Parts: C-alpha cells; structure tokens; sequence
C-alpha cells in the first residue's frame, strides 16, 4: 500500500548510507520549500505518487488517478486511516520520485501523465523531465525522479 | 560579463538625487517581491545573470545544472548569482516575477518571449509583459523591466 | 534561551549520545587544527629556488654567471556550507503519538524532534567522513550525480599530484603483485626532510584478509602484514607503522606519512552538524528543522600519498 | 562554553553555538588522549 | 597565458629534488645573465612575454609600445612583465639573449626565426639556435632554450 515495512522478519543492519532513499515508502519531494502549497483532498483508490485529477457527482468532490488534459495535481502523502491524499497543485512545481508506466525511462526524457496517473514518455500538456533512470523497485512498480513546472 | 562591474572605479559617487538610480546591472532580484515567492539555487554553467534558464545535464558523474536559454526548455529566471561558489537563484516559471531582465538587441504594453539565449525579444509560449522602455547600459546590453507570470497556451 | 526554546535544550540533552566521526583515526592529533569561517577561502605562500644551467667556471675574465631562479606558489582552500531540512512532530503534539514502547507516527513515519535530530546528526556525519575519505561527495553507491564543488577541494583518494598505482585485474587474488606494486609506489615515495615519522595505511576488508595470510613453499611465523610493516619502517626510518580496515574503500589501498609538515587538515569550527534556528511551524503538528555543516581544508604536500588500485575484472 | 558542563545557561543561540563547537572539539580531544593504537 | 599562474594551486610544492625543477613559466629572464647587459622597459601591448617583440606606433596621442610579432620587424626580445604598471622588460637584439622562449606549436642546433605573432619556428634573418628540446607547459603552450645572438646576413 504505502508502507509495507511493517511486515519483517529481521532488524535491518544500519550501516550504509548510500541507496537508500529510493523507496516506495519515501513520502513527500527530495527538495521541499517552505512556500509549497499543500491540499488535503478525500480520494477514491490509491492515487498515491501519482497525478491525480477531481471527480465531482451528493458529496464533496474527490480526487482519483489520472491524467491526460483532466490533470489537476500530484498525489505525494496520503494517510489511510483519514483516506486523504495531500496534494501539490499543477501551479505549483514539484520534484521527488514518481510511478512510471514501464522502466523505459531515461535521464532528458520528457514525461507526461497518463490517464493512469503513471509517468510514460512522449504534443506534451505538462512539463514534465524524468532526471534519473526508471528504478524497478517492485515487478510492476517502477520510481523515477521527475521535475514537474507548470503545463505547457 | 559579471554581476558588478569588474574595473573599480576612481570617483565617488555622489548621493544626493533619488531618482533613475536602479538602472543598474548590480540591481539583483525583483522591484516587487513578495514574502511567499518559491527560490531556488543551482549550479550555473556559463553566465546566466538576468536570463532565462534551462535545465542542462551532463554525462552523469555530476548533477544537473542551469544554462541560459528559452523556448520549449524553460524552467525559470534567474535574478542573482554567487560567483565564489558558483550558484545561480533561479525563480521557478511557475512563480510570477517583476524585474529587470536582459533584452534582446519595444514600447510598453508589448508581448515578449524568451529566445535560445534567454533574452527577452518582442514576440508565443511564454506570458511576459514589457513595463517600461529598453534601457541601455553598455553597447551590446540592454534591460527592460517586465512581468512574467507563467506560460500561454 | 532554554526556557524560551524547547528545541534547544533538546539538541543539548541529546547532543552527548551522538557518537565520534570515524575519519579522526586517520589522524594524528597534531594533524588537525580548526579554522574559524564558514563559507570562503584561506590562502597561504610558499617559496622555491631552483637551477637554471651548470654552474660557472671561474676562470680569467667572464661576466655571464649562471643564474639561480625563485618562484612563489600561492595554495588555496575552501570551504563550503551545506545544509539539511528534517520533518518531525511539533512538541506540543508527543502526547497524542505516545504509545507503549514508542513515541511518533509509524503509519506515517513521523519521529520526535529529538530522534529525528540525531539520526539526522548521524547520516550527516556519515556523509562527512565519507567526504574526507574520498573526496567526493555522493550518495549514489555508484558514486554518480555528485556534488559539484568548488575546486581547492580534495580528499585522500583523490588528491593530485600523488603516487597511483594499478593492480592488473590478472592478478587481483595476487598478493606477490600486490606487494610488488606496493614496493614500486614506496619506492617512488618522496617523504624528504620529514622521514622519520610515523605512516598510516589504509585497506579495505578484502585486502585486509589477504593481508593476514602467512608469506610465501609457504614460509612461517612471518605474515605480508610483517613483511609489509617492515617495508614501510625501512623507509620511515622504523617508525610506527598503522593499519586500518574501512568499508568505504573498495580494492584501493592507502599509505601516507602522519606529520603535520606533509599532510595537514584545518576543517572549519563548523564542519560538524549544527541545528539552525529556524523551524517552520503550521497549524498541524508537523514541523520543520534545519541542519548545517562545513566542508573542505584538506591540504597535502605533493607525492606523499600512495593510492594503490586493485583493478577487478 | 560548553555542553558537557552542567553548568551553562547560553543567552542566546550564538552562545548555543558556540558552545556546540566547543564541545565537539572537547569531545575530539578527549578521543584522541583516550585514543590506543 | 599568463606569467603566474592565474589559478592558485591546491598543494604544497615538494622541495626535495634538485634536477628538471627549472621548467616553469615563471621563469623569467635568461639561464646565464651577464652584469653588462642593456635592458629597457616599455609599454606592453597584449602579452608579449616570452616573445620577441616589436615597436607598434598609434595615433601619436600616445607613445610607442611594443607588441608580439617578428620577421624584419623585430626589435627585441621580452623577458620579463611587470603586470601592475603593465610593464614589458625588453633587451635589444643588439645584445645577445639565452633563455627560455615560446615555440610554435625541434631538436638541439636546429635553426629557429621568429613568426609573426612572437613564437619561434624551425627554419632567415635572426640568428637562434635551439639548445634543447620543446618542453610542454600546456596543449597550446611550447617554451624552448635558445640561443638569440643578433640578426644574420640576407
């Protein structure tokens, strides 16, 4: 879900420093700035590290997975116990690790959000520029580090 | 070439009127800026003070750095520069600014977009508002102060 | 300051709990001398003479002299400023997170301020002694995307102008070659005037388990730690001779003279992590805090160092 | 000014700081003499 | 392209070795100097040190300066540089120089001129002689000991 870590059969030996980070359970951006306007919003599946777009119907509208011409922000906490995501608005830029749809993506790859809400490469709606390598963390689930400013 | 001018002069300056006194090219920053504004630093390949910058990449041994330019690949506008350690404040396309910025070698009220070098030039793809008149500050360097708050469709 | 800032007087209650940098076994305790300044430069001047041709005949008249030239190095370091953000819960709020055994958010991994803080301290430190091993400054385990840093600023693997020798990788499991290579790089060693001290060497664990094997029809009650040590104090003029083991080299080993004279480290009084005073507060009960460190001051003599690499396939 | 004695109220957080230094230098001193190769 | 260098260097310089230890940019004037030699100073246009150099008139606002540059222009060679005062040591090719200067980018007695831009070239009328081999300070940076005894016939 969000964090599996619960679940281990052993302590973790505490030692090295490097490769560390890139984890599904690494919640926010790798740089963060005080400035960021942040929105809590109720959300219908698991938008989490993803692009997440509004659904109204009566109740409040929600947030769900997706992307396309409907994007309208970045999924990068949620808390399951609330069922709320914490939102990083299109205005607003963002940097931190994000769901791709396959591990072909490279550094200079310019990304868009799919209606999935996973990053796939390329006109372009967002600009979006993958900094890393496609990281295969899990058999389906693959990290990579993306820059998103504004649409174009 | 340089954020201060680089011969050191040999007159005081005199202080005592108070007007036209920052068409500089020391004037680092905005004319207007707020206490909420989003700033960011990086590593500044080439000189790309009062320019539009654009992410530039590298073989990977180091990190990612900012280069003069615009276009399709612009990602901000840089107001300052630290020259001893090299960084560069880059204001992010997505935060509206107000200040002087290069212009090309224009009337106010004019559309401007950012060239391949990241000079301001009368016009696409990028909101930016003349405010005032070309001020000329050496033979090949001209200012202009204008908004930019965002990208057009 | 106590009374108006809980924070403070947490990172002082705390502060004796945070354990000593490794890099301070690489060093004499005359090697090290603090410097007060944050971000900048120190400059230093050095002179040398040297001979411009054969010297001259006296002989009858003549009035062109050979000449002795002179010339003057300006050496420089700097020193750079680097900082952290950590989240962690605000004080006013441990209450509602407190359990049986444990304080903070495991759902959404949040700590107190003052854990938070510490593992914090400890990565930094980590990442410091890392710096000063190697240079370098990465947390990629391919030691890719680093830091660009400013030049003048070196670590012990990486410093310029030193010995450099290459292990062939068909020869990596030999330890004959390696001693070879290791008596060529000795040999090519410059220590001069300031001979008579002390060396310290520096291996990684494999290295340091081949070390142990007896010398070699094997011989006995002699190991290549021996031979090695023995080596060394024929060129130290039978000094001490210091072996160390660290888990950040990787098939390099390291040898160098432990006098003041050659190899000198003046970090800044702020190289180790610092809480700033600034802490973002919200209405919700998470919190922000910064933390700031200083890096850079490694100064050497030329070809004094031996850096030999073990190539692997 | 330092942390290791009980007995330093710092006025402000410059004194905080430098208390800081000043302790972790104690602290590399006393390393160092209680240090056996 | 500058007599010290402009980059300030980040170690120690280790004096041990007393041999090779003489091939330095730095090293200004001439291997063997005699106490009966004519030096005079001008003003320096550009970088001429360690070139021969020549006279170089203006508009006649100014005084004459001297320049990098050779063939049937040349008037001296430049040993030195005071760069404050923007000052450049010359001895006249009257007078016989023997010292280090830049080479075009050679082997011991291979007769060298000097090109237009103050760089000395394997062969007219200036009589130089190479007394060792090219020595490499940087990619496009040659210096060479030679000997410089006036100019020569045709």
């Amino acid at each position: 879900m969000k964090n599996p870590q619960h679940d281990a059969s052993l302590l973790s030996n505490s030692n090295e420093f490097r490769d560390k980070n890139v984890e599904f359970f690494a919640s926010g951006g790798t740089r963060t700035s005080k400035f960021d306007k942040l929105e809590n919003h109720p959300f219908l599946g698991y938008p989490y590290k993803r692009g997440v777009k509004r659904v109204i119907q009566h109740y409040e509208p929600h947030v769900e997975a997706g992307g396309g011409e409907d994007l309208y922000g970045i999924c990068i906490d949620i808390d399951e116990f609330s069922k709320t995501a914490t939102i990083v608005p299109i205005t607003n830029n963002f940097e931190g690790y994000l769901v791709a749809k396959d591990s072909t993506v490279k550094v200079k790859d310019k990304l868009i959000f799919n209606k999935d809400g996973a990053l796939e490469k390329v006109k372009a709606t967002i600009n979006a520029t993958a900094l890393t390598d496609a990281k295969q963390i899990s058999n389906e689930v693959y990290l990579v580090k993306v820059a998103v400013f504004g649409n174009k | 070439l340089m954020k201060n001018p680089q011969q050191d002069s040999g007159l005081l300056s005199n202080s005592i009127d108070f007007r036209d006194q920052n068409l500089i090219f020391s004037n680092s920053g905005g004319v207007c800026t707020s206490s909420k504004d989003k700033i960011e630093n990086y590593p500044a390949k080439g000189y790309p003070y009062k320019r539009g910058v654009k992410l530039s990449f590298g073989d990977g041994t180091t990190e990612l750095e900012v280069e003069a330019g615009g276009g399709d690949d612009l990602y901000g506008v840089c107001s300052d520069i630290d020259e001893f350690s090299g960084m560069a404040t880059v204001i992010p396309i997505t935060n509206n600014f107000t200040g002087y910025l290069t212009l090309k070698k224009v009337n106010p009220g004019d559309k401007l977009n950012f060239n391949q070098h990241g000079e301001l030039e009368k016009v696409k793809s990028v909101n930016a508002i003349a405010l005032s008149k070309a001020h000329k500050l050496t033979e090949d360097l001209f200012i202009v102060l204008a908004s930019v708050f965002g990208n057009r469709a | 300051l106590f009374d108006e800032n809980y924070y403070a007087k947490a990172v002082a209650n705390i502060i004796g709990e945070v354990k000593d940098p490794i890099m301070y076994k690489w060093f004499s305790p005359d090697q090290i001398e603090d410097v007060d300044l944050q971000m900048g430069y120190q400059k230093t001047v050095k002179w040398d003479a040297f001979l411009n041709a054969n010297p001259t005949t006296i002989a009858n008249e003549v009035n062109t002299i050979s000449t002795i030239g002179f010339s003057s190095e300006v050496v420089r370091l700097n020193y750079l400023k680097l900082q952290y953000k950590f989240r962690h819960l605000k004080q006013t709020s441990e209450k509602f997170y407190t359990s049986d055994s444990y304080i903070g958010d495991i759902n959404n991994n949040l700590l107190p301020f003052a854990q938070a803080y510490k593992l914090a301290s400890s990565e930094i430190i980590k990442l410091i002694n890392h710096f000063v091993l190697t240079g370098t400054v990465s947390i990629q385990k391919d030691g890719k995307n680093q830091k660009r840093l400013l030049p003048n600023m070196y670590g012990l693997l990486n410093m310029p102008e030193q010995i450099k020798e290459e292990v062939a990788s068909g020869d990596k499991d030999k330890m004959d070659k390696i001693f070879e290579k290791i008596e060529a790089g000795l040999s090519k060693l410059e220590l001069g005037d300031e001979f008579s001290t002390p060396m310290m060497v520096i291996v990684d664990p494999a290295t340091s388990l081949k070390l142990v094997k007896p010398y070699a029809a094997a011989s006995s009650c002699e190991k290549w730690e021996d031979v090695l040590i023995q080596t060394i104090k024929a060129i130290n003029n039978r000094e001490d001779v210091y072996i160390e083991t660290s888990n950040l080299l990787k098939h390099k080993i390291l040898i160098y003279p432990l006098n003041s004279e050659l190899i000198k480290f003046k970090p800044s009084k702020y190289m180790l992590p610092t809480p700033n005073e600034q802490v973002d507060k919200d209405s919700t009960d998470v919190a922000h805090s910064y933390i700031d460190f200083v890096l850079g001051g490694l100064l050497a003599t030329r070809k004094t160092i031996l850096q030999v690499n073990i190539k692997q396939s | 000014a330092s942390l290791l004695d009980s007995n330093f109220v710092p006025i402000n957080f410059t004194e905080f700081v430098q208390a800081i230094s000043n302790t972790y230098k104690q602290r590399r001193i006393q390393f160092y003499e209680n240090l056996k190769r």
